[PDB]
RNA sequence: UUACUUAUUCAAUGAAGCGGAGCUGGAAUUCAUUUUCCACGUUCUAGCAUUCAAGGUCCCAUUCGGGGCUGAUCCGGGUUG
RNA sequence: CUAAGGGUCGGGUACGAUCAACUUA
RNA sequence: CUUAUCACCCCGGAAUUGGUUUAUCCGGAGAUGGGGUCUUAUGGCUGGAAGAGGCCAGCACCUUUGCUGGCUCCGGUGCGCUUGUGACGGCCCGUGAAAAUCCACAGGAAGGAAUAGUUUUCAUGCCAGGUCGUACUGAUAACCGCAGCAGGUCUCCAAGGU
RNA sequence: AUGGGGAAGCUCCGUUUCAAAGGCCUGAUUUUAUGCAGGCCACCAUCGAAAGGGAAUCCGGUUAAGAUUCCGGAACCUGGA
């Protein structure tokens, strides 16, 4: 019950991963893949826009 | 030193959290702040009768200062000077048997609206200043026209508070001189000529001049947009 | 006579709407700064059933441009919108189902819904399930846009008024017969106390202008003037015509 | 019938970006350096975005490390319709 | 009185004792 | 301490499609199969705890009071009844409160070297927890119907046989 | 309720509205505890369930009548250096 989380140790309420007690493994894993790949794709779009600085 | 890096954030439409700027233009000012502004705006968007707009039509600070420099030499007595002169007078009537003529005749700026209006009616005013910050203009509106018909020199001046400081008050709305010492009769005559040439001699020209009618910043910009759109060809 | 049933509804005692299970006022986001010089992206996190509403609602999370906070908005769900989808709100938002373009930014014939009557009112027109607005055309001089409303009415309003591209979801609701008084019972218990309805002619004259008689009959014409007063406006109010509608009305 | 807005009326917002001038460039392009308007540089994706912001330029007993300016143009204080 | 209808194991590459309940005819 | 349907992870990568519920769903978006965590869900064992309580046998013989000896152990069965739980499935133009409250996560402000600094979400230790209610009836006599009135008045538990 | 607006007035509306409606850490830390530059806000009253949500207790014994409250054991929760 919500109040009994006050007196129990941290180990029970969490797990030993990033976002451990709030998002399960597969969601944080999906967030990890998503975060890396968008930022990688962002660098791709950044150079595609950057060529016009060399063209002009 | 290489441990730093260049982040720079982008402040486009949906790029980053906008930085804290000066939002002083969009302040939800309190009620009493709002009234003060919209009251001044209303008094500028309306056709103000020539009874007004002769006020807020004051002399330059260059003239205002040179009047006061003469005026402060004739500032009235204080509580300290009254007490030290009252007991000096009382001690004098016994030792000299004088009829309170031992104490000198003051040469003081004569303030007070009711007193000054009586001064103007009697022609006893050698020079009269009027404030423009009298929030009920009714008290001072007739003063330029009163000063004119009676032929006394008057100047409209900035600061009812400056008048209050002159007469040892918070506000006086008028200050006046009636008699100046024999040492500096020259200064007043020279100064009155400037005042006459500035306010009294232009009074009949001011009596036909209306003020107000000025519109807001965005109103004039739209007005000029009418002109440039029309003159473009 | 006594105060009649339609007269008693304005007091709002037992005729106020039953609003416990509703998810909030379905509104477009505030037309703040981003929606009018750019666009803002948001994600629809859920589409939920709103009690008493035929149409589903969409919960969308936008970011706050001025503070670090996630601002949720309650949009009416357009058909085809799914959870996990981006919707773009603003003048530079693309013409896609779910986006919140201003009316002036969309071409002729665009199907929009939850359209603003005035720019910034957060949506007034075409909000019920299966309804939409069509863009008849634009009037850029005196910036305006004329649209076709679900009733068929033509209306011209400012081109800055926004709307959701697409048609409200849940359409075809009234195509199924309710088949049962009990289904009509459940429908109106989450809306308001308007059901069942006793006919006025089955009442006594104290209760209704139609009440009384040795036969159940209205007795006077059931078409009532617009200038009639309360207690009199029972029947067909200010009716231009009556009887079975034959032919068209040039609609 | 109208070249208006401040009276009055209506609607939103934690009154956040309004009106002009505009800073590199686009344009069926001026016949003499600016005669309108825009990026003010975000749309494969259910990630992220906050700590006077990092950076940059002049200064300090670089002693909890700091200051100014700029990043984030200026002017008008009409919150916006 | 009769018949039918179930549960539990050790596999050199068709086998059994156990045990069990009310439905039918 | 141990104990689960569901869920999830690792490993051969499946048409002769396989697994599988009473109910037919699931699998290259990775099935079957083989290996793998936690929620006293629920059960079991131990502590609590046999010293309690219950069942027998025996002594007390007018100080409004006990003492003694045992036993309390093993199981089995089910379309059973009731309640709870679980995994499901059906229904809706009906999709079936709110807040207090509690925790978790993201983050990276601040702080930490001569017996020191933090851990008081680990264990153990110390003190306090006020106020108001608490009997009884709850109905052919404790309520209301003029009454000890065949009326009315909300609800929980629920043995055997047929 | 207040803000405010009606109402001759008992009062009526209104409940966040066109209101100037906000704590905790070594700030300070010796006429000092606000003599005095230490942040975050964008909170808007309050009442309304003895069947809704909720911090935590059980067994055995005990009375003419009380007990999940007394007693004997055995626990738990909240606050507190």
């Amino acid at each position: 019950r919500p109040r009994q989380y006050a007196t129990v140790s941290k180990t029970h309420k969490t797990v030993s991963r990033a976002y451990g007690g709030s998002r399960c493994a597969n969601c944080v894993k999906e967030r990890i893949i998503r975060a890396f790949l968008i930022e990688e794709q962002k660098i791709v779009k950044k150079v595609v826009k950057e060529q016009t600085e060399a063209a002009k | 030193n290489p441990l730093t890096h260049s982040t720079p954030k982008n402040f486009g439409i949906g790029q980053a959290v906008q930085p804290k700027r000066n939002l002083s233009r969009y302040v939800k000012w309190p009620e009493y702040v709002r009234v003060q502004r919209q009251k001044k705006i209303l008094s500028i968007r309306l056709k103000v009768p020539p009874t007004i707009a002769q006020f807020q039509y004051t002399l330059d600070r260059n003239t205002a200062a040179e009047t006061f420099k003469l005026f402060n030499k004739y500032r009235p007595e204080t509580a300290a000077e009254k007490k030290e002169r009252l007991t000096k007078e009382a001690a004098a009537v016994a030792e000299g048997k004088s009829k309170q003529d031992a104490s000198p005749k003051p040469y003081a700026v004569k303030y007070g609206l009711n007193h000054v209006v009586a001064l103007i009616e009697n022609k006893k005013a050698k020079l009269v200043l009027i404030a423009n910050d009298v929030d009920p203009i009714e008290l001072v509106v007739f003063l330029p026209a009163l000063c004119k018909k009676m032929g006394v020199p008057y100047a409209i001046v900035k600061g009812k508070a400056r008048l209050g400081t002159l007469v040892n008050q918070k506000t006086s709305a008028v200050a006046a001189l009636t008699e100046v010492r024999a040492e500096d009769e020259a200064a007043l005559a020279k100064l009155v000529s400037t005042i006459d040439a500035n306010f009294a001699d232009k009074y009949d020209e001011v009596k036909k001049h209306w003020g107000g009618g000025i519109l807001g910043n965005k109103a004039q910009a739209k007005m000029d947009k009418r002109a440039k759109n029309s003159d473009s060809a | 006579g006594r105060v009649i049933r339609n007269q008693r509804k304005g007091a709002g005692s037992i005729f106020t709407s039953h609003t416990r299970l509703r998810q909030g006022a379905a509104k477009l986001r505030t037309l703040d700064y981003a929606e009018r010089h750019g666009y803002i992206r948001g994600i629809v996190k859920q589409i939920v059933h709103d009690s008493g509403r035929g149409a589903p609602l969409a919960k969308v999370v936008f970011r706050d441009p001025y503070k670090y906070r996630l601002r949720e908005e309650i949009f009416i769900a357009n058909e085809g919108v799914h959870t996990g989808q981006f919707i773009y709100a603003g003048k530079k938002a693309s013409l896609n189902v779910g986006n919140v373009l201003p009316l002036g930014s969309v071409p002729e014939g665009t199907i929009v819904s939850n359209v603003e009557e005035k720019p910034g009112d957060r949506g007034a027109l075409a909000r019920a399930s299966g309804n939409y607005v069509i863009i008849i055309g634009h009037n850029p001089d005196e910036n305006k846009t004329r649209v076709r409303l679900p009733s068929g009415a033509k209306k011209v309003i400012s081109s800055d008024a926004r709307g959701v591209i697409g048609v409200i979801a849940g359409g075809g609701r009234v195509d199924k017969p309710l088949l049962k008084a009990g289904r009509a019972f459940h429908k109106y218990r989450l809306k308001r106390n308007s059901w069942p309805k006793t006919r006025g002619v089955a009442m006594n004259p104290v209760d209704h202008p139609h009440g009384g008689g040795n036969h159940q009959h209205i007795g006077k014409a059931s078409t009532i003037s617009r200038g009639a007063v309360s207690g009199q406006k029972a029947g067909l109010i200010a009716a231009r015509r009556t009887g079975l509608l034959r032919g068209s009305q040039k609609t």
